[PDB]
RNA sequence: GUUGGGCACUCUAAGUUGACUGCCGGUGACAAACCGGAGGAAGGUGGGGAUGACGUCAAAUCAUCAUGCCCCUUAUGAUUUGGGCUACACACGUGCUACAAUGGACAAUACAAAGGGCAGCGAAACCGCGAGGUCAAGCAAAUCCCAUAAAGUUGUUCUCAGUUCGGAUUGUAGUCUGCAACUCGACUACAUGAAGCUGGAAUCGCUAGUAAUCGUAGAUCAGCAUGCUACGGUGAAUACGUUC
RNA sequence: AGGAGGUAAAAAUGGUAAAAA
């Protein structure tokens, strides 16, 4: 049961900017979802003085994990390696879900601070990646052999 | 609500003006609860059909535009325990 | 500033801050701001004293909140002394308009009194 | 004066295509496509046939009715694809790989009785 | 229980409607006084009638009676007196035709009523079906099913016995399958019979 | 009381908003469609015999 | 001109009634417009298939109406009573709007 | 597209062509069949529907109808008027509207499918702040009417506040259907401004034009739809492996 | 192929009595 296809965006010609529009898309409305992502890049370029895609490719890799637990059977967590497409699944989902919990008063402003924070290797969506390695390296001992 | 003249039932209004000739006696029986109380209705004490029986009702000068039936309650509620 | 015997929030716009007076809503605020020829987008902080008296003059034509308390409550207190249908519903503390009282009368009923048998 | 036509259907919307040589600017329902479509992302996939065949010097004039702006624009690329095959039969192979020639058969499903939608069930109770 | 009428599914595929008329207005009233024509015929007629098919035009109604013994409906004095009663009821003109049927036991309308009148004679219910199973298969039925349900022997509780011989495909929709349910009114209550006959 | 209910419906009432409608075959007050003037139970057995003109089962 | 609308419940009893009327127009020469089909008017009835309980079990019934429009121009003395004379099969009505 | 012309395009609805594991490769007991590939609008019973084997639950209905037996028959049958089926300390099931900034308000502007209409559908104009009122064009329907589709898009504005969020509750003044809205209708206008800051233990639906969301239509019906039945717009995320 | 020794702790209860060759 495969995933079909997604075509790129006109502006950046990339496969995972348009895949981020689907995660911000709430209620099936696409037009509001495009304005939140196309205008937050303009806010990032004001702060960083860099290309918007250049800060984006850096901040995506700082969120994407490499090895995660899985519950199976008392309570046992087994660390396995992550496929190269669940990495982008777990990566930018943490980018949007932890950006709604920022505290600023505009999601246009909340999305542009997380890509600013996560490029500097700090933040709420980055400490989730720290606590999915730390949780998976305490119990790396027992579970790999079995 | 109705912009037409407040609702007259032909039998009820007939015997209210058949009371203002000599004396205002105290009991007339009526089954009309849908009749708007006219300004002529005052001073006469009616007997509406609550359901079980006709109950007494007096009309003061603060009942114009109100129905005849709303002063008689049809269903009775006592307390759930007291 | 203060108008018609009530204090007014100062930072907000005039057509919103006039709706803080009991008796004036969003339509009867603009129906003063359209005849007195005051710009509706002004802040209450930024009026002068000439436009304040011009608005205050025509407001007393409409009923003040001190009038509306004894005007509304006298419409209820005459319903109880004539023993109407909704006069006694005001006494019981139950919904007037004929709502079903099986499940939800909670605005008039209030907090809940949970028992079962 | 040679003019290639195609018809394109998607999702209760049909298209009628007249293309003239000229500058590559789309025309639809005697207006311009800037106001006709809210999102420029739709313009990228209706200019997808000109990308894959590599050519251009074609001015397209479209007439559509029915449907909403996604189906009424993603049917235009169906008409562009079936008219560029009237210009050159060799262009078919580049259009075949992306799938621009085929028609989507996905249309709206039927509201079944007992269910609130096609595949939506009422909430279940004490089991 | 959990099966539909096989005649009712196939109406519009390989069965024809019993009524054939268009009515833009008065479709309610022109139907329910047409429902009294066929009720009037089935009570008076004992001629074993299958079809009371109706065609209507302006000022006329065509009555194409399909029956087992055609001489009972034809009679002269029998048919026109029925026509005299039909003209008096609707206050419109009727025109009756009588069509016979050969192979009487190859029609499920008439196997169902023959079994139901013999059950009022209180004959054994297992053998009234078994003669009906044998008689159709010699006359040329590829399949036949018969069911009698109710208080069969006079028992205090009800059951249902059924019989078959041959193929009767009920899920095949292009199969032409006749079907009828008739009633027997016993002193022990009612009694439902059901006959499927598949001829090909 | 099904006899007097179908009998009280046939004469015209004093007030023309008292006029209910019933089935013509069974005399049922609810679930009756006014184009055919028969209830939802009497409409199903007539369609399954083939007596109402131009009516089948829809399977779109 | 002469406008003839056919309306029936079947796509087969009206398909022959359109062709059988149009030869009789051709017997008086020519100039009869071909049968052009009009969109059908179909109606859906949704009844409960149970008697007492079971609201969730329904059954969907259908009534269709099929249409054909035939135009005839240049009327001749022979052509009027000829098409009036023949009797169509039952279930279809003529709406002649001259 | 309104009138001269044109049936090219679309559309309408009748008839036909088409998809079959029918070709190519490999594995296979040379068999069944599976994994691919070509062509092709569509590929592996294309998507969805209709269709429910013998039987199980003394499952539901005697109030659709029909009926064995039992009871009533100066009433358990019949008539009218008023009342109740709408009560209210509470407990449960199913939904609707919310708690806001992916938002609220004010302007301009964009694109549907389906279905209904004879004393029924009410165009335009004028009148009213609005619900509506007067006068009535056309129309038994690919023609006229219900009928501006809404979310959307472009603009101004509000600034994290139980508020310019929410719209319950109550007062006054109305409109309409009807013999008549007190018990006990729908809607409008003004004033009023309740709980509510994402919901404990537990629990539900859903694999693609689906979930979520946004309007529209019908039956019943004088008048009354958060219900039911249908229709289209925008439109995801995920399936590693199991079935412990 | 054959022999031998063992299982990721847990988890109660539910009157009586009949149908039908
Ligand atoms: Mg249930
Ligand atoms: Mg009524
Ligand atoms: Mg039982
Ligand atoms: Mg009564
Ligand atoms: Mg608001
Ligand atoms: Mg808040
Ligand atoms: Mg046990």
């Amino acid at each position: 049961v495969p995933k079909r296809d997604v075509l790129p965006d006109p502006i950046h010609n990339s496969k995972l900017v348009t895949k981020l529009i689907n995660k911000i898309m709430l209620d099936g409305k696409r037009g509001t979802a495009q304005r939140i992502l196309y205008s937050a890049f303009d806010l990032v370029e004001q702060r960083s003085g860099r290309d918007a895609l250049e800060v984006f490719e850096e901040a995506i890799n700082n969120i994407m994990p490499v090895l995660e637990v899985k519950a199976r059977r008392s309570n046992y967590q087994v660390p396995v390696e992550v496929r190269p497409e669940r990495r982008t699944t777990l990566g930018l989902r943490w980018l949007v879900n932890y950006a709604r919990l920022r505290g600023e008063k505009t999601m246009e402003d909340r999305l542009a601070n997380e890509i600013l924070d996560a490029a500097n290797n700090t933040g709420g969506a980055v400490k989730k990646r720290e606590d999915t390695h730390k949780m998976a390296e305490a119990n790396k001992a027992f579970a790999h052999y079995r | 609500s109705i912009k037409k003249g407040p609702f007259v039932d032909e039998h009820l209004m007939k015997k209210v003006e058949a009371q203002e000739g000599s004396e205002k006696k105290q009991v007339i029986k009526t089954w009309s609860r849908r009749s708007t109380i006219f300004p002529n209705f005052i001073g006469h004490t009616f007997a509406v059909y609550d359901g079980r029986k006709h109950v007494p009702v007096y009309v003061t000068e603060d009942m114009v535009g109100h129905k005849l039936g709303e002063f008689a309650p049809t269903r009775t509620f006592k307390g759930h325990v007291a | 500033a203060r108008i018609a015997g009530v204090d007014i929030p100062r930072e907000k716009r005039v057509v919103i801050s006039l709706t803080y007076i009991y008796g004036i809503g969003t339509s009867t605020a603009q129906k003063i701001l359209e005849e007195a020829n005051v710009s509706a987008d002004t802040r209450v902080k930024d009026l002068t004293d000439d436009e304040l008296g011009r608005i205050r003059e025509v407001v007393d034509g409409y009923k003040v909140e001190g009038d509306l308390r004894r005007e509304t409550n006298l419409n209820i207190k005459r319903l109880m002394e004539i023993s109407s249908y909704r006069g006694i519903r005001h006494r019981r503390g139950l919904p007037v308009r004929g709502q079903k009282t099986k499940n939800n009368a909670r605005t008039r009923k209030g907090p809940v009194k949970t028992v079962a048998n | 004066q040679v003019e290639y036509r195609g018809t394109g259907r998607r999702k209760n919307s049909v298209a009628r295509v007249r293309l003239v040589p000229g500058e590559g600017n789309i025309t639809v329902n005697n207006r311009d496509v800037r106001e006709y479509l809210p999102f420029e992302s739709l313009i990228l996939d209706l200019n997808q046939p000109f990308d894959v065949t590599e050519t251009g010097n074609y001015d397209v004039l479209v007439n559509v009715h029915g449907g909403g702006f996604t189906g009424q624009a993603q049917a235009i690329r169906h008409g562009i694809a079936r008219a560029l095959l009237e210009a050159d039969p060799e262009y078919r192979g580049s259009l075949k790989r992306a799938g621009l020639l085929t028609r989507d058969p996905r249309m709206k499903e039927r509201k079944k009785p007992g269910l609130k939608a096609a595949r939506r069930s009422p909430q279940f109770s004490k089991r | 229980g959990q099966k539909i009428n096989p005649i009712g599914l196939r109406v519009g595929i390989i069965r024809d409607w019993e009524a054939k008329w268009y009515a833009e207005k008065d479709f309610a009233s022109l139907l329910h006084e047409d429902l009294k024509i066929r009720k009037f015929i089935d009570n008076e007629l004992e001629a074993s009638v299958s079809h009371v098919e109706i065609e209507r035009a302006a000022n006329r109604i065509n009555i194409a009676i399909h029956t087992g013994k055609p001489g009972m409906v034809i009679g002269g004095s029998e048919i026109e007196k029925l026509r005299n009663k039909l003209n008096a009821l609707t206050d419109k003109k009727v025109h009756i035709n009588v069509i016979e049927i050969k192979k009487v036991d190859l029609d499920a309308r008439l196997v169902a009523e023959n079994i139901a009148r013999q059950l009022e004679n209180r004959a054994s219910f297992r053998r009234v079906q078994k003669q009906a199973i044998t008689r159709a298969m010699k006359l040329g039925a590829k399949g036949i099913k018969t069911q009698v349900s109710g208080r069969l022997g006079g028992a205090d509780i009800a059951r249902a016995e059924q019989y078959s011989e041959g193929t009767v495909p009920l899920h095949t929709l292009r199969a032409d399958i006749d079907y009828a349910h008739a009633e027997a009114d016993t002193t022990y209550g009612k009694l439902g019979v059901k006959v499927w006959i598949y001829r090909g | 009381k099904g006899d007097y209910e179908a009998l009280r419906k046939l004469p015209r009432d004093s007030s023309p908003t008292r006029l209910t409608r019933r089935c013509k075959v069974t005399g049922r007050p609810r679930g009756v469609l006014r184009k055919f003037e028969m209830s939802r139970i009497a409409f199903r057995e007539h369609a399954h015999k083939g007596q109402i003109p131009g009516v089948k089962k829809s399977s779109w | 001109k002469i406008r003839i609308r056919l309306k029936a419940y079947d796509h087969r009893v009206i398909d022959q009634s359109a062709e059988k009327i149009v030869e009789t127009a051709k017997r008086s020469g020519a100039d009869v417009s071909g049968p052009i089909p009009l969109p059908t008017e179909k109606s859906v009835y949704t009844i409960i298939r149970a008697v007492h309980k079971y609201k969730d079990s329904r059954e969907q019934f259908e009534q269709r109406t099929h249409k054909r429009l035939i135009d005839i121009v240049n009327p001749t003395p022979k052509t009027v009573d000829a098409l009036m004379g023949l009797n169509l099969p039952s279930g279809v009505d003529i709406e002649i709007k001259l």
